[PDB]
RNA sequence: CGUUAGUUGCCAGCGGUUCGGCCGGGCACUCUAACGGGACUGCCCGCGAAAGCGGGAGGAAGGAGGGGACGACGUCUGGUCAGCAUGGCCCUUACGGCCUGGGCGACACACGUGCUACAAUGCCCACUACAAAGCGAUGCCACCCGGCAACGGGGAGCUAAUCGCAAAAAGGUGGGCCCAGUUCGGAUUGGGGUCUGCAACCCGACCCCAUGAAGCCGGAAUCGCUAGUAAUCGCGGAUCAGCCAUGCCGCGG
């Protein structure tokens, strides 16, 4: 059953198959089967095509999502950029932008590992 | 009934100086709710050994503050005649209550 | 009319009354299989009776405090023997074999400062 | 074990099949202390013999035991040479240990999903004798043989 | 993140204020690094200290939220 | 700088926060016992001395 | 488990409270 | 195991119970904590010259019952002048002192110690006294109301076996997920907040929404542990406004 942008989650649970839209998670899931009364057991599969609309409708305008976020979230980050906040020069660096270390670790913001030698 | 409370970090002589209360108000008095013992409350110090760097190797410190009730049950001031002025403890304190 | 132990078994303590009759077996305001309900050791707790085949010609009202379900079952246990036997001293010669009157000594041995946990030993690496 | 020679540690019998050797099993199964579900999937698995064979689960497990238990293995020894497999006899308290830890082990990388039908098949699979934890038995009887070149040595 | 006040240095809105009714002042230099910008209080430009030295950063609007230290970086090469 | 720290380690101070506690025997900031003012070295040298009531020697 | 805030387990080892782990 | 003692503990034994040990009533039992008893190779068999080794009863405990404190003469010219003390040498409008910022928190890299995991003996939600050490009257915070929550109003109680932190978690029972990088795992990042504090940019933790990474049990190496031990699950404290605690010291299941 196709919802936000072009999602079709199928033939799981609609609160599970729910979150697989990029702005929903299990929170936003709950509500919508609650704000528009739809058991959220039920597979999307055996699924009132009434219900689909009176979510599809919901969702879409109850808030900003998938691809929207990521176009937004993204020019959000670029907004950091401006005149070169801290977290600018942090993204435009690629690393760790909330006061973590970087002596060892921060390998998930840098890429796998690049080594090098030293000495005799 | 009348009621006094005893701390101390010394057992020994808590249990004497409140058997003390116990006799000073039975000799001059009559009926006695005995010497009970409250638990004791450890307060527990664990240091380090050195001065530098030797993370294990520490040695361990206590400060166990004993707790004994004692009340009794004939407020006359035939009782407090020893219980004026008659003292042996030397660090106990006491807690005469109502 | 009345029989009773004490039972205790790692820092947990068990009140027995033994009475004869019926079968039921009182634990803290609740039935036994209520409390010990789908825990598959608790019938231990009462082998002493299977034993001397008191089976379930006693009742007996137990409180109990201290220690986890597991410690308490086995405290029951040794309060049973231990009461049992102050029905019938003639119901000891018979216990031994099966040594249900022993406390049980084994507890929680303390944490030592330098290790983590006791004997556990923290982690060596040489290099 | 420099100084005595240890006194194997005596179980305390099961509350059901009254088997000092049931418990043992159980025991293998636990993971981190945890007896309850320990029993509970062995037990549930005794249910599970009987919904799909007449026998007992238990002459159903000793027996599929006895066919579990290796008869000789290897151990290394070495010399002024190299390291050499010498094939020896298993003796009796090993064979036990072996056999239950094997069969756990062996049930374990089954395909079913639920622990308490894994051990289950396992079991039936080895009192028939097709059981992948008597393939691991069939193999060491087997690893031994292959060296029998080497059981003159033997200490 | 604070939500009674905004906590900026009170000696800064001072020269800020009082250069605000006709002023145009572009050697202001402060140590205020923990004090938060401000509603269009822009066009200005504040020099900070980085610890070593003051870094002529002009203040744009965008960047009202920001404190004064995320402009005026602390260390080198990165 | 041990002394011009010792003796402003009892001024109070511009701000509550910037207080902190001190050995009275040691000038030691570090592991200061709040019940005692002491370092946790000069604390083990007079638990053994006597000189401080009814601290034990705990062993369990 | 223990390193999902938003589970109560996570919560638990935490030490916290809230939506995921509320106090009775 | 026994005495001594009854504002913690009960029909075990009886009457009221607004069925909460809550009111008289009671210390028997559990417990709280002082002093004692107890185990010694004493007794029976066996080998031995002896000390003692193999057994066996009695007994809660049997041969060091279990765990601590306790570290010989001395070695490493071990550590520490940065805890303190001290010989010497060195600066003494500065190698002393005060402040405001910054740094000890950097990051191509490399190792140590850990933490959370890679899931079905598992994860999620609901409901259910198992209670064994500690801390708290410039604090612990019941119980109210607002708030999805962090937390903020309000306010009871106890210098605390009496009141509070207290929910212990693993567990039991119910439902859900059905093998999938997943309802596994929670890294990273966007945003909106709370709190402590003069002040959270560098550099705080906590809540909520969105995001959801690597990870499918780990090469050559290599660590711990012999019984209430390892493994596993929570609990408290010290420092401390707060907290980068996954550390350390303890506690029990």
């Amino acid at each position: 059953a196709r919802i936000a942008g072009v999602e079709i989650p199928r033939n799981k649970r609609v609160d599970v198959a729910l979150t697989y839209i990029y702005g929903i998670g299990k929170a936003r899931a709950k509500e919508a089967l609650e704000k528009t009364g739809i058991n959220p057991a039920t597979r999307v599969k055996d699924l009132t095509e009434a219900e689909v609309v009176r979510l599809r409708e919901y969702v879409e305008n109850t808030w900003k999502l998938e691809g929207e976020l990521r176009a937004e979230v993204a020019a959000n980050i670029k907004r950091l950029m401006d005149i070169g906040c801290y977290r600018g020069l942090r993204h435009r660096r690629g690393l760790p932008v909330r006061g973590q270390r970087t002596r060892t670790n921060a390998r998930t913001r840098k890429g796998p590992r690049k080594t090098v030698a030293g000495k005799k | 009934k009348i009621r006094i409370k005893l701390r101390g970090f010394d057992h020994k002589t808590l249990d004497a100086s409140a058997q003390k209360i116990v006799e000073a108000a039975r000799r001059s008095g009559a009926q006695v709710s005995g010497p009970i013992p409250l638990p004791t409350r450890v307060r527990r110090f664990t240091v380090i050994r050195g001065p530098f760097k030797h993370k294990d190797s520490r040695e361990h410190f206590e400060l166990r503050t004993h707790n004994r009730l004692v009340d009794i049950i004939n407020p006359n001031r035939k009782t407090i005649e020893q219980l004026m002025t008659l003292d042996l403890p030397t660090g106990v304190e006491i807690e005469i209550k109502t | 009319e009345q029989y009773y132990g004490t039972g205790r078994r790692k820092e947990a303590v068990a009140r027995v009354f033994l009475r004869p009759g019926n079968g039921k077996v009182t634990v803290n305001g609740q039935d036994f299989n209520e409390y010990f309900q789908g825990l598959v050791r608790a019938v231990a707790a009462l082998e002493p009776l299977r034993a001397v085949d008191a089976l379930g010609r006693f009742d007996a009202y137990i409180t109990v405090r201290g220690g986890g379900k597991s410690g308490q079952i086995d405290a029951i246990k040794l309060g049973i023997a231990r009461a049992l036997v102050q029905y019938n001293p003639d119901y000891r010669a018979k216990l031994k074999p099966l040594g249900f009157l022993t406390r049980d000594a084994r507890v929680v041995e303390r944490k030592k400062y330098g290790k983590h946990k006791a004997r556990r030993a923290p982690q060596y690496s040489k290099r | 074990a420099r100084r005595r020679r240890a006194e194997v540690r005596q179980l305390q019998p099961d509350l059901v099949y009254g088997d000092v050797l049931v418990t043992a099993f159980i025991n293998k199964i636990m993971r981190d202390g945890k007896k309850n579900l320990a029993a509970r999937i062995f037990y549930d698995a005794c249910k599970i013999i009987q919904e799909k064979t007449g026998q007992e689960p238990l002459k159903v497990f000793k027996q599929a035991v006895e066919n579990v238990k290796p008869r000789m293995e290897v151990r290394s020894r070495r010399v002024g040479g190299a390291n050499y497999q010498v094939p020896m006899e298993v003796s009796p308290r090993r064979q036990q240990s072996l056999a239950l830890r094997w069969l756990v082990q062996a049930a374990n990388q089954r395909p079913e999903r639920r622990a308490a039908v894994r051990i289950a098949h396992e079991l039936m699979d080895a009192a028939e004798g097709k059981g992948g934890a008597v393939k691991k038995k069939e193999d060491v009887e087997r690893m031994a043989e292959a060296n029998r070149a080497y059981a003159h040595y033997r200490w | 993140s604070l939500k009674k006040g905004v906590f900026v240095d009170d000696h800064l809105l001072e020269k800020v204020l009082e250069l605000n009714a006709k002023g145009e002042k572009r050697l202001i230099k402060t140590w205020s690094r923990r004090s938060t910008i401000v509603p269009e209080m822009v066009g200005h430009t504040i020099a900070v200290y980085n610890g070593k030295q003051h870094v002529p950063v002009y203040i744009t609007e965008n960047m009202v939220g920001h404190k004064l230290g995320e402009f005026a970086p602390t260390r080198t090469y990165r | 700088a041990r002394k011009a720290l010792i003796e402003k380690a009892k001024r109070t101070p511009k701000f509550k926060v910037r207080a902190y506690t001190r050995c009275v025997r040691c000038g030691r900031a570090r592991s200061v016992y709040r019940f005692f003012g002491l370092c946790r070295i000069c604390l083990r040298e007079l638990a053994h001395k006597g000189q401080l009531p009814g601290v034990r020697k705990a062993s369990w | 488990g223990k390193g999902d805030r938003r589970t109560r387990r996570g919560k638990i080892w935490r030490g916290t409270y809230g939506k995921y782990r509320p106090r009775k």
